[PDB]
């Protein structure tokens, strides 16, 4: 039991990295969206519910 | 359209296809100038009689 419980949690770390990964690289490009969708309501081409929701 | 373009924030082929609109716009805006012009050289008399 001791064998397979610590071999598990190695596995969830390595798990845990690459989710942390994804999730960063996400965050990136919901952040260049906003800033695209934000540009276009400046100039005019977009109404502001698109704002709130990016 | 244009200050997007500044920024990557928007395809490059549209920007292009704005300016390329622009200038068909001008050119037939001429073929109606010239048109018109064409007609008031028979009547550039300005009277009727």
């Amino acid at each position: 039991s001791v064998v397979q419980t610590v071999r598990s949690s190695f596995n969830n770390i390595n798990a845990s990295i690459s989710s942390i990964n994804a999730y960063k690289q996400a965050v990136v490009s919901a952040q260049s969206s906003l800033d695209a969708m934000e540009a276009g309501y400046s100039v005019g081409t977009r109404t502001i519910v698109d704002v709130l929701d990016a | 359209r244009v200050p997007l373009g500044n920024a990557n924030l928007i395809g490059r082929e549209e920007l292009q296809h704005a300016r390329d609109a622009v200038t068909s716009a001008q050119a037939q805006l001429d073929v109606a100038i010239q048109q018109y012009n064409a007609n008031q050289a028979m009547i550039l008399g300005t009277k009727l009689e």
